[PDB]
């Protein structure tokens, strides 16, 4: 309403009836979580895309203003048409549109994954629309990819440009520094995991080849973000296809989680010597530098059943001792926050029943 | 206090070490005390400062692609021995402190 006379002032008041509408929309089916990273209780929105998202993801959406425009559900004034869009869309709508054609091997980010993975997921879906248009997936769907990737030297720690070739036909990733390749890594033994922090690079990918109970660490990166992520997913395609033929009768659902393993916990501990530690499923590796090519040592963590226990204290402040059948391993953590975690990641192993291959790995150590 | 270029090939005529002044200007402009040319490097791209208190601090210029141990930085940030720095497309450096 207005006021009588010359000035005649328009007053708006405290209504905020439109950002109330959107708020009620957060209770609709499908809108319980971030459209993109799955984080619970989204409290932001892209009104041109009509999705509901978390604070962190909304940051990434601001970089794509030609596709996404964001508002807080609670701290932003909303135009009427904008509420209407959200009302006639939402996260289920966007799944059917933008996640229409997502290869079952393609990696979907979690909130803790690195920024590269989360941003390239959002861009893939909304900017490039890689999953509306199958043509766009050819880089990681042809079963053959080749290109140069900056690779870390084994001991010198430099990063130098080297041709790589992933080929599903031969079933291997190989690189050349050439005639025959400098190395050939059987896809049965590849894992890949993003490690931007460790590698010192936003596009840093750790690729591990396990030949002869030894696990070589290769550390590589691409100047362009999309290309390293295509490489990443090509590798996953390679593993997947390899696994389907290596293990038919196994479902896709049973095979996807194997495609590539992310570490449960890494970080320093004392062994007293300061070493870097990687907990990959069952093998506690340790290193001088985190960018070492080969574990200085390994330690097999079996099960409660096979005479393996993890314990607090020692007989640095907070201790964790890993009692095995042969010997005992004393570890010291800096903080309680860590001790808590490191121990939680070990207990996952103690609990679970061992597999036959894990007996074969134990038989070595 | 010096920076190593992690992309320099020791078997080539590639400059491998850049030394830091107490107030070091980095960028493409002839003025800069470490002159780097490349994709996405401004005439004035960065500033590293050695404090009297003894610490190393990096200050990015605005609208610059800048990462330190793999994460982006748009405010000042203290550097430690061994940290990794990326500027622009592929100006990738390590830091050593005495
Ligand atoms: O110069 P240098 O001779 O000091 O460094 C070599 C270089 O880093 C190689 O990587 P690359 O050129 O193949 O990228 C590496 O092989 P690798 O490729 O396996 O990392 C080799 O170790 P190695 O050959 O592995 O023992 C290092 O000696
Ligand atoms: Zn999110």
């Amino acid at each position: 309403h207005h006021s009588s006379g010359r000035e005649n002032l328009y007053f708006q008041g405290m209504a905020k009836e439109r950002r109330r509408a959107v708020l009620e929309l957060l209770q609709r089916p499908g809108n319980a979580r971030c459209a993109d990273c799955g984080a619970p209780d989204p409290d932001w929105a892209s009104y041109t895309l009509g999705v509901f998202i978390c604070l962190s993801c909304s940051g990434i959406h601001r970089n794509i203003p030609q596709v996404s425009k964001v508002k807080s559900v609670r701290l932003d004034a909303w135009e009427e048409a904008q509420v209407e869009f959200m009302a006639s869309h939402g996260n289920d709508a966007a799944r059917a549109r933008f996640e229409s054609k997502v290869p079952s091997f393609y990696y979907r980010p979690t909130p803790s994954d690195c920024q590269l993975l989360r941003e390239q997921w959002i861009r893939a879906k909304y900017e490039r629309q890689e999953f509306i248009y199958p043509e766009k997936q050819e880089p990681y769907s042809a079963g053959y990819r080749e290109g140069f990737l900056w690779k870390r030297g084994r001991d010198n720690g430099q990063f130098l440009s080297r041709k790589f070739v992933l080929t599903e036909r031969e079933g291997a990733l190989k690189y050349f520094n050439a005639k025959e390749p400098k190395a050939v890594m059987k896809i049965e033994h590849l894992n890949a995991t993003f490690q931007p922090a460790k590698i010192g690079h936003p596009h840093g990918l750790q690729v591990t080849y396990l030949k002869d109970n030894s696990t070589r660490n290769i550390f590589i990166y691409h100047e362009d973000g999309k290309e390293i992520v295509d490489w990443f997913n090509a590798l996953r395609a390679a593993r997947f296809h390899y696994l389907q033929v290596a293990f038919p009768g196994a479902s896709d659902a049973d095979l996807v989680p194997k495609l590539s393993r992310n570490y449960l916990k890494e970080g320093y501990m004392e062994k007293f010597r300061k070493r870097w530690f990687t907990m990959d499923d069952r093998r506690l590796m340790y290193f001088k530098d985190p960018l070492d090519a080969f574990a200085r040592g390994e330690v097999f963590i079996g099960s409660k059943e096979s005479g393996y226990t993890v314990l607090h204290g020692f007989p640095w402040p907070h201790g964790i001792t890993i009692v095995t059948p042969d010997r005992k391993f004393l570890f010291a953590c800096e903080t309680e926050s860590d001790q808590r975690e490191w121990v939680a990641a070990f207990q996952k192993a103690v609990d679970r029943p061992m597999l036959p291959q894990e007996y074969a790995v134990e038989a070595h150590f | 206090c010096f920076l190593v270029n992690l992309n320099a090939d020791p078997a080539l005529n590639e400059l491998l070490v850049y030394y830091l002044k107490e107030h070091t200007l980095i960028g493409s402009a002839n003025s800069q005390d470490i002159q780097l040319c490349g994709m996405g490097i401004l005439p004035e791209h960065c500033i590293i400062d050695i404090t009297s208190e003894g610490q190393v601090m990096l200050t990015p210029q605005k609208n610059t692609r800048t990462f330190v141990n793999g994460s982006s930085v748009s405010s000042p940030i203290q550097l430690h021995h061994g940290d990794r720095i990326l500027w622009g497309n592929n100006h990738f450096f390590r830091l050593n402190l005495p």
